[PDB]
């Protein structure tokens, strides 16, 4: 029952930078295999039999080790190598995978393109109201969202979602939703989506005013 | 062309059973071992077991986390791989994958090279709920690119599927991971389009939730 532990758990690297992931086993295995998994798709074979590259893998990649210590190495980090890597041992039954390492890619700063939306007339009819706010394509990751209704900040009723580094432009995106009762919604009047990113010491905001029309 | 296609996934109550399948094609099924691997949302891959080829008497091997509960099997006449799951627990909730395991040679570079797209198994006592799909359109134009979206809430379980204008509109799209709350999911999808087209040229999001045989279309109309 060979348990494999991967480190680092998470990390970031600049282009051209050399990356190294390790995988230690509680017991000794004869080969360590590796897999590359980008979000939303099935894992791929990236390195087999410790040091053999899989179909189409770039030379900048390489693996090594033995006994209980193994590692995957990227000579010069490319933007496409961003993903989660999984080691695997098929040396003893049962086969096992490691905890995985989420390798992120770095890039130029990107201010979040923000957008806010009031509930739709459709939802209202249900007696529920949701204000949606998108903070799209920003880098870095770190982002803080705050909802202010008529000046007063609101916490209860907010739920957020964060996407994984975009595979097309390496940025990040976030969606924030403030769900209230149509009843509570119709009291207040101003709704603001306030976001603080390092791309501005000036808080980024977009808002709307509930207008009868 | 090597083809792996899993199915059968869906909602199942705790303590019950679910049988998954994996239709294969593009290679001689009998000559290969096959493995089942799962990955619960946001966590690691997990090997559950495998079944050997017909040279090896189609024997089976199992992970300790499911031995005694899960049975693997195959249809060598139709080339289908099967996973019999009985007495399902919360931990059994994940995306399941079939993999072409070893063969009677030394083509190691290909072992575990082929996986299926996966099928989501959700074990919960919660009741299947169709989603509600709402329009996400702007209120007030001084921009070149305009972003719209759709809000899909109160559905169960995963996964829903979203596309814009039947899919012809594939760029500038963002579908956010769903957020679970009170046994009900919610996710939104944003699409960005040049101020020119919309609202001139209609924009629609296509939402499909097979789990509750729900399929809706919401054209996003400006607020007037
Ligand atoms: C995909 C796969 N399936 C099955 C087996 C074992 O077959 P068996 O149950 O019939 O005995 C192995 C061996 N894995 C070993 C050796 C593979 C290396 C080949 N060069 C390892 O992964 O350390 C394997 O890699």
């Amino acid at each position: 029952d060979i348990e494999l532990t991967q480190s680092p758990a998470i990390m970031a690297a600049s282009p051209g930078e050399k990356v190294t992931i390790t995988c230690s086993a509680t017991s000794g295995v004869n080969y360590m295999h590796w897999f590359q998994q980008k979000p939303g798709t099935s894992p791929k074979l990236w390195i087999y039999s410790t040091s053999n590259l899989a179909s189409a893998v770039p030379a900048r990649f390489s693996g090594s080790g033995s006994g209980t210590s193994y590692s995957l190495t990227i000579s010069r980090m490319e933007a496409e190598d961003a993903a989660t890597y999984y080691c695997q041992q098929r040396s003893t039954y049962p086969f096992t995978f490691g905890g995985g390492t989420k390798l992120e890619l770095k890039r130029a700063d990107a201010a979040p393109t923000v957008s806010i939306f009031p509930p739709s007339s459709e939802q209202l009819t249900s007696g529920g109201a949701s204000v949606v706010c998108f903070l799209n394509n920003f880098y870095p990751k770190d982002i803080n969202v705050k909802w202010k209704i008529d000046g007063s900040e609101r916490q209860n009723g907010v739920l957020n979602s964060w996407t994984d580094q975009d595979s097309k432009d390496s940025t990040y995106s976030m969606s924030s939703t403030l769900t209230l009762t149509k009843d509570e919604y119709e009291r207040h009047n101003s709704y603001t989506c306030e976001a603080t990113h390092k791309t501005s010491t000036s808080p980024i905001v977009k808002s709307f005013n509930r207008n009868e029309c | 062309e090597v083809k792996l296609q899993e199915s059968g996934g869906g909602l199942v109550q705790p303590g019950h059973s679910l049988r998954l399948s994996c239709a294969t094609s593009g290679f001689t099924f009998t000559d290969y071992y096959m493995s089942w691997v799962r990955q619960p949302p946001g966590k690691a891959l997990e090997w559950l077991g495998l079944i050997r080829n017909k040279a090896n008497g189609y024997t089976k091997e199992y992970s300790a986390s499911v031995k005694g509960r899960f049975t693997i099997s195959r249809d060598n006449s139709q080339s289908i791989l099967y996973l019999q799951m009985n007495a399902l627990r919360a931990e059994d909730s994940a995306t399941y994958y079939c993999v072409r395991d070893k063969g009677s040679y030394g083509n190691y570079e290909a072992w575990f090279a082929y996986w299926g797209q996966g099928t989501t198994v959700t074990v919960s006592s919660a009741k299947t709920t169709p989603p509600s799909v709402y329009p996400l359109a702007p209120g007030s134009q001084t921009n070149s690119m305009v972003t719209l979206g759709c809000l899909v809430k109160g559905y169960f379980p995963e996964p829903v599927t979203v596309t814009w204008n039947s899919g012809s509109l594939s760029s500038g799209v963002h579908t956010f991971p769903a957020v679970l709350q009170s046994d009900l999911y919610t996710l939104s999808s944003s699409v960005t389009v040049p101020s020119s087209p919309r609202p001139s040229e209609t924009v629609t999001c296509n939402v499909a939730h097979p789990a509750s045989s729900t399929k809706v279309d919401k054209k996003i109309v400006p607020r007037d």
